[PDB]
């Protein structure tokens, strides 16, 4: 049962790079003060479960939702900027730029990793074609 | 490959104590002001080994 | 008869193989997931098992196709095999075991003994054709 | 045909009075191989294309997937090739 | 258990308090 | 689904 | 079946008197598949050349 | 019952 | 066109760009009595918004107007 | 010819990489020219266009054949400069990177389906 | 209308006069 | 489970868990307390022969910390 292998790494390659797009759309509006709604831009992450239905033991991963981060708001002090609050106090997003680098690397690696399952399972299967010839 | 989370963490709270500090540099001229505090707990991991 | 039973312990050792190297890949899919045990099964045994009985599976339960335009439909047919946890080495606030050392060291193992059980049932396969070569 | 309709009842009778192969097995495998490979190669050509919402890991992974199910086919058809001549060489 | 080795119970659920 | 992948097209085309 | 239950009892007797697939599956019954024909078709090549050195005869 | 992956269930998170 | 990466990454570097542009354009008018015509010059700000985008959940930066 | 009609899809995919990484490369180096336009092409429509031609008859030996012999876009300007150049940095960076991958990626698929007509017929 | 959009018209040119004309 | 995979796993784990622990160490260079209200004291990883069955010469096992 090798192929199953095909379905686990290719679930895991699809929801590393999710992962890593949230952290990069996260990281790019970091300075961002308005949405197309004009609420403040917050901070979203994706949530890894196991993609396994009721049943199988074992499988790849799989991203349930995007849900926003648990973080106050970064509150600044700039009652001139058109956006603003009662007291003047413009909502910024919470992103943690530090998290969202660490996060960004650990996807690529994992990432990089499943493409390494990916290369020597297929060359597996071909040697197991190869079996009596 | 769980230690670059560990060392993410001290570098994110060293981010946080030193928003901390200029946040107490900044009201060196408030009129009767308590400065903040600030001091490096460390959480100890609590698994099986090691 | 023979013949099947002359090939079987490699056949099903190679079989093994592979659903092995399927947990590890699950397990090193799963390697950022917080709160994931990393799971692993005991070779020796689960080899000697399925010999002495025949592989079976948990579900394997599927919609019958008695007419050729039925729907084709399968729920879950996952292995006997017992997954065992593996022993953490360090502990992590996420929550998950997967230790990746260990991962890639038991991913490089599991594949050199396919290649292994690979060469051995090809071999076999030809001493058998070479006899049958007149 | 008329004919051939007159046939079709004639065979539809023959149900009522009563009341696949191994070329149509290869057939089947040869049709399933095709269509997974145009269907990699149209999901290829659809990313190559610049439209939204193709992934460039589905790409990849279903290129892989034709790959390995071509390599099987050819297999199949080496061995198969095999056995006809072992059988033809049998003395009659 | 030795690490490495294979248990078939699972390890518990590990914490790190601030607190006590 | 409702996330585009990193690797996908611009969804925003 | 009724026959086949006559059959156990049979055997019962005879016991008293003597007292989805994967390429691996695929691949190794594919060989096991090649390896019988390969048998029989020489099997059944040794029984006819010795047929016809029998009936090439000369009595 | 997996969770969110990352920076946020590797950091200290409250007491409650 | 671009994959969603290098469309957020392109566009985060393109905003900095227009926001740098904007600091410098201001830091050199800071002294500036008149202007093109006579009217004295106003510090010009950049307003990020996210690309709303399909996803929603994944999107760049845009900047509506100075 | 068959097997041109497998293979014209990637080869005029590839092509049209090919020229639209050499009008990014022009943009870069025109960067500092005043008064150059930055010139692209949309990448889509013109593999449409090429996807979607008589040779002169020859009715002897001496009689010669036929001899053989896209449309440019330009981009929207984001900041004014004072000497007219509209070359962006970081916009033509990021696609001349793109164009890298993407013409990596045609000549990987390219490549596969080259050698699968290969192993079919090797033997 | 998007800054790196694709139109089919040149950019109409770039003047900064100092004076009003 | 091979000899040589099984001595390269067990020092690349033992490595590993040094790293980490230099890691958390360089961490809490500043660290006043901790939970308990106890001060951080600096841990070091103590390793040992694995070679249990193999005479003299085997992997590296890290004891303790």
């Amino acid at each position: 049962a090798l192929l199953n292998i095909f379905d686990i790494a290719g679930s895991a390659l699809a929801a590393q790079s999710k992962r890593l797009n949230v952290a990069a759309s996260n990281l790019a509006n970091a300075d961002s003060v308005t949405g197309p709604d004009g609420q403040p831009y917050r901070a979203k992450q994706v949530v890894f479960q196991v993609d396994a239905a009721p049943g199988q033991a074992t499988g790849g991963v799989k991203v349930a939702s995007v849900i926003e981060s648990q973080a106050p708001e970064k509150l600044v002090y700039e009652p001139g900027n058109p956006l603003a609050d009662a007291n003047g106090y413009v909502k910024m997003p919470n992103v943690d730029v530090v998290g969202e680098m660490v996060n960004t690397m650990s996807a690529s690696r994992s990432y990089q990793a499943n493409i390494e399952v990916l290369n020597t399972v297929k060359s597996m299967m071909l040697k197991t074609l190869t079996l009596g010839q | 490959d769980h230690a670059i989370y560990t060392a993410m963490g001290a570098a994110s709270q060293t981010l946080n104590q030193q928003a901390v500090t200029a946040s107490n540099l900044a009201n060196a001229s408030t009129p009767g002001f308590r400065a903040q505090l600030n001091a490096l707990r460390a959480v100890p991991v609590d698994g099986l080994s090691l | 008869d023979r013949l099947d039973a002359a090939l079987r312990f490699q056949q099903e050792a190679l079989n093994l193989r592979a659903q092995r190297q399927e947990i590890l890949a699950a397990n090193i899919a799963n390697a950022d997931t917080p709160g994931y045990q990393a799971r692993d099964i005991d070779f020796a045994s689960e080899l000697k098992k399925v010999m002495v009985r025949g592989r079976e599976e948990t579900g394997g339960v599927a919609l019958t196709l008695t007419s050729s335009h039925h729907i084709p439909a399968q729920a879950v047919s996952s292995p006997a095999v017992d997954l065992l946890y593996r022993v953490p080495d360090q502990p992590s606030l996420d929550g998950n075991t997967v230790d990746m050392d260990r991962e890639r060291t038991q991913f490089a193992d599991n594949s050199l003994k396919y290649q292994m059980g690979l060469t051995v049932l090809g071999s076999q396969l030809k001493g058998m054709m070479n006899v049958l070569q007149g | 045909a008329i004919q051939g309709i007159e046939g079709v009842i004639s065979q539809l009778q023959a149900t009522a009075m009563a009341a696949v192969s191994f070329a149509g097995q290869l057939h089947a495998a040869l049709d399933r191989i095709s269509d997974r490979q145009a269907a990699a190669r149209v999901q290829a050509e659809k990313f190559t294309l610049g439209e939204p919402g193709i992934a460039l890991n589905d790409v990849m992974a279903d290129m892989q997937k034709a790959s390995v199910s071509m390599q099987m086919g050819i297999q199949v058809r080496n061995k198969l090739v095999a056995a006809y001549q072992e059988v033809m060489s049998m003395q009659v | 258990g030795v690490p490495g080795a294979l248990s078939n119970q699972p390890a518990p659920p590990n914490e790190a308090p601030i607190a006590t």
